[PDB]
């Protein structure tokens, strides 16, 4: 087994600019390098073959070099679209891939767009009640969101996720989720959903009148 | 245009033998200079090739993965297998059916690959979502709630609807999982224009629209 | 001056060594490289046909071995081809693109080559000289501008030396390096490395090419005699 | 003399033509015969396995002359003593091509070594050709006594030692080394003279390359040279 | 060790199909190196190499002689088979099976041969000999084969035992029928103490007759 | 196809003797012909591959050589056994043979051995008669055999073959036939078979009394 290590982790890049991740091999390649990128929630494509060979149909900024253990892969102009985890496999058998190399593309901060919404009535039927909070398209990826029954912070049933870095506009998400009981939701007033994001100064808040 | 699309069951059971299938369309298994291959993802991204298979049916396994894996072709119907017996949790992984080329001969490089598949190895039973509307420039939202195995799939007015959704990643809450998706639309379009969030959970056969209504 | 030569051997003697051990450290490495594709080329296509033996397949590479060495190419001695190749003679490059096989022929590229270096080493002194008294009245117009922009007639034999150069450069170097990058699909680096051997009469063989190159040649080694007999100079 | 050299020009092309014509008419029919064996081959063996494809096996052909070319084998290349050797090879200008450049780094260095190494190779040679120069005026110096005294006028003198002068660097610098390689790498005697003119002519094709045997090459090149400036400006002259 | 052995009909009417077999014992149709074909050796006793299949199971056939052949194989049974269409007067020879080595690839030499079978081409019935013994230093005897169709038959002096001394003649013609016979010459004293029988053989009519020699 | 002439078509040589062959190709075959001997009512022999490398079991006195077009078998110090037609066949396709070169082997005359038979009562049951004469074992080839009925030439259903020059004792034979019917069988008394060579110097007679 022939180990790749690619380097580096992770890294941020303002589009326009020029961009360059290495892939290095245990034992000798002989140039049998081939690159990869993959967008989230799709099956990865063929950037380069042959280490420096650009894979028709993709544009000319990408390009690829080295030979033996150590290359290189190079973007010229960074595009919103490519964004992505990026890997290196190589040509002998066993034929093995690179650990990934997740590439974010920074932008202006974008301030987000929150709207909650109640517990449907047709789950209010099953007997449970979960209300749900958006906060969409914004930026940097850093944020929180807090959760407030009755003006009082609440993290019993909280359960948020946040999508990766948009391919058009390098934009996050987010949605966080409030599970309680029918009764537990019936026995309390006002649901608030609070974000602490860096463009606004002060949490932007939207809050929910159950009567 | 050439085009592979994988195939099989969602989840298996510990110690028994997973089996996937890809169709290939717009090409030939048996043409000279292009073998075929079979490639997983773990949860992590992490990328291992398995094992691959000639146009004139000769075989090259992983062998790190040898001794349960076998695959297998079709020429007729123009496909290709892959098994792996005695599986366990391990091998859960979203397996991908791919291509083969070469730089140079033995150099191999995957060049059209599959939609991907999201095979899991669990005892639990499969569960179908509830899915439930989200009323209150409008947003509107589906909740998938409580569904196994992964994953999900949501699409409002079945890809009319495209630009300002938000499905967002699994959540695992003890033993099930829940999503939910995020359409947003000009507050005049709705709700004038019907706007219906069509799930799909393949591994309990279920298949549900909802409407958002005030 | 006899002690001044042996000096300059000993100088010559710990370049070349010098010099070993930059490219031993560079290429060392990439050694068994070669084979490795070899014998895992070999073992995929046993392994991506079982309709094939080992014991067969053996043969055929044996007859591969011997029919590259009797000169067969999976017409290379062709009319065109066949110029090329009295071309790398004279010359004094020698690609070893293409190679004698018969005796007769090896006979005969003996006394073709006794005449037609000279010939040719004649012919390059002729349009070094010609091309030496071309590039002279050309930078000469050029002469009249820096002679008036506070620079004295002293100064301007250096400044039309550099421009002789940057000039013939620029057509015999830089721009032959895009054409070849271009036309036979190498890297830059390829063929800055190509054109430089090429010129320098080296000519391993490693890179080789479509009349106007056989031109650029002659032009472009009359220039090259000029570069090399200049860092002489220089050195 | 812009008439003159259109009119070598002419001379050159037709001297091209002429040899590219005789090269041909030797060659390639040894050449054809040559790939009619694998022409063949290839054809049997794709009739002889039907599983296999032209399309697959024209790679595997495509593998194998990269390879072999490459130098691999169906004693290391770049030790420091061929390591030496090819560095050798590039400041004389023979640049054999037996070994091959595979780095671009190693690629890059070869020009600057090559600017730099020539010309102070050139210088060397200029240096040994005016020393080896007054080595053979005072050689035959001693025995021009004894020339000059049996019967021969002093226009002839010139020409006789003009001769012996070749005759003797041309049996130790030629004559001398083909029996030397024909023994030592087991060559035919035609072989190891057109390997020694090609090498001497600084041509150096690589077609043919090579415990006392191993430093002496290197020193006979370095005098080999010197003695064969002068046969060349002398066929200059003749022409 | 390698044993190659042909086999099938010894007469076939024109404008029908030849088919032949070969059985090999000793060594694999199917190892990698050795390729098998099939050789015609017409009256005259001149060769037309037929065709030849390798041990992976591809094909290459003579042009003057192809679109009639087909060459197949068995590799269970360990055999191979030719086959000949429109078979004529012309196509009359003694068919041979043969394996095939190379010296370098391509270049094709049939190492080990075959018995040799005797097709012959006409429309007339096969006829049985009629066998008839011959009795009058040393003693000589004969058998007279007499009016068999078509060639050959195959005569043997106590199956093997008597070689020494035997002279079997050329087939002779008369008017659509064959005829020979063969002449064992044995010590003077050996008969009649020792037993002296003729096993004649006419394979294409199933004929297999001995004749014991009588004063 | 590419055509094989070989020469010489016949030849006659005494053992201990050298012998050459040729074949000669219609193109240039570059190595690539091969030796075969066929002794008579056989299967050809490998004796030569590859133009000149000598094939396993055979003894070396048998040696090839040739390039391109012209090739020579040679045999030093000939045997008995050596008797037989010679091919030469080319690797190429379509692969092609020599026409044949028949190699007879000399030797001192011998005198031949005559022995005349009866028509067999089986045979004289079916209603025909044919009466039986071996000339077995005499050099050289040539040779006459005449039958006489009752002191009188007869020429009519007389039929004879001969074989071919024994491996052994480079020897022929012959065999005459007379072929009668029961009726003309028994008009006739004295049945003759009248053999001229030369070895003895007046006929070598056998004569058959059927009375
Ligand atoms: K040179
Ligand atoms: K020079
Ligand atoms: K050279
Ligand atoms: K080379
Ligand atoms: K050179
Ligand atoms: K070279």
């Amino acid at each position: 087994d022939i180990q790749l290590t690619q380097l580096p982790s992770f890294l941020s890049v303002s589009p326009g600019d020029k961009v360059t991740i290495t892939c290095k091999a245990s034992q000798n390649i002989n140039q049998y390098l081939h690159w990869y990128q993959q967008k989230p929630e799709e099956a990865p494509k063929l950037l380069i073959y042959g280490a420096s060979n650009l894979q028709t149909g993709i544009p000319s900024r990408f390009s690829g070099s080295g030979y033996g253990t150590d290359f290189s892969l190079t973007i010229n102009s960074l595009d919103s679209e490519d964004v992505g985890t990026y890997f290196c496999q190589q040509g002998y058998t066993p034929r093995t891939f690179g650990p990934g190399t997740k590439l974010e593309i920074k932008r202006a901060d974008a301030k987000p767009t929150v709207s909650i919404f109640p517990p449907s009535s047709e789950q209010l039927g099953t007997g449970s009640a979960t209300l749900v909070c958006f906060v969409n398209n914004f930026y940097p990826k850093d944020i929180n969101v807090k959760w407030k029954v009755d003006g009082s912070e609440k993290r019993d049933g909280v359960l948020q996720s946040v999508t990766d870095q948009d391919s058009k506009d390098s934009t996050y998400s987010l949605s966080s989720t409030l599970s309680l009981t029918k009764a537990d939701y019936e026995r309390h007033n006002l649901y608030t959903c609070e974000v602490t994001h860096k463009t606004s100064t002060a949490a932007i808040v939207k809050t929910l009148n159950r009567n | 245009q050439l085009q592979l699309q994988e195939s099989g069951p969602g989840l298996v059971k510990p110690s028994q033998s997973l089996s996937l299938a890809c169709s290939v369309t717009g090409f030939s298994l048996s043409t000279g200079g292009y073998q075929w291959t079979w490639i997983r993802q773990f949860p992590g991204k992490k990328l291992e090739w398995m094992g691959y298979i000639s146009y004139a049916g000769g075989i090259t396994y992983n062998p790190s993965l040898k001794s349960r894996i076998s695959i297998t072709r079709d020429t007729s119907k123009n496909q290709f297998f892959l098994q792996l017996n005695t599986v366990t949790t391990e091998d859960t992984a979203t397996h991908y059916c791919a291509r083969v080329q070469y730089s140079g001969y033995g150099n191999a490089y995957f060049d059209v690959w599959g939609q991907g598949i999201q095979v899991t190895v669990s005892s639990a039973t499969t569960t179908a979502p509830s899915v439930y509307p989200l009323a209150p420039t409008v947003t509107l939202g589906c909740l998938v709630k409580g569904y196994f195995p992964e994953p999900v799939t949501v699409s409002w007015n079945s890809g009319a609807l495209t630009s300002g959704v938000h499905t967002f990643p699994s959540v695992l809450h003890s033993g099930l999982y829940s999503l939910s998706s995020s359409v947003t639309v000009p507050s005049s379009t709705w709700p004038s224009q019907t706007v219906t969030c069509n799930v799909a959970h393949p591994a309990s056969s279920t298949k549900v629209d909802k409407k958002i209504v005030p | 001056r006899s002690t001044t030569l042996l000096a300059l051997l000993a100088l010559v003697l710990l370049y070349l060594v010098s010099g070993a051990l930059v490219f031993q450290a560079l290429e060392q490495p990439h050694e068994q490289q070669a084979q490795k594709k070899m014998d895992h080329g070999r073992d995929q296509f046993l392994r991506d046909h079982p309709c094939v033996s080992q014991k067969s397949l053996e043969d055929f590479i044996k007859l591969l071995v011997e029919a590259l060495g009797g000169g067969a190419n999976p017409s290379a001695w062709n009319l065109g081809s066949a110029f090329f190749f009295s071309g790398t003679i004279i010359t004094t490059i020698g690609y070893g693109n293409i190679v004698l096989h018969t005796d007769a022929g090896r006979l005969f590229c003996i006394f073709y080559a006794l005449v037609g270096i000279p010939l040719f080493g004649m012919l390059l002194a002729g349009v070094g000289d010609r091309l030496g008294s071309s590039l002279r009245r050309g930078i000469g117009h050029i002469e009249a501008i820096f002679l008036k922009w506070h620079v004295p007639p002293g100064l301007v034999r250096s400044l039309s030396a550099v421009l002789f150069l940057l000039i013939g450069c620029l057509l015999f170097v830089l721009t032959p390096t895009f054409v070849f990058s271009y036309m036979e699909s190498w890297s830059k680096l390829e063929a800055i490395y190509f054109v430089i051997v090429t010129l320098t009469t080296v000519g391993f063989g490693d890179y080789v090419p479509q009349p106007l190159v056989w031109f650029w040649i002659l032009f472009g080694l009359a220039y090259f005699a000029s570069v090399l007999t200049t860092i002489g100079n220089w050195l």
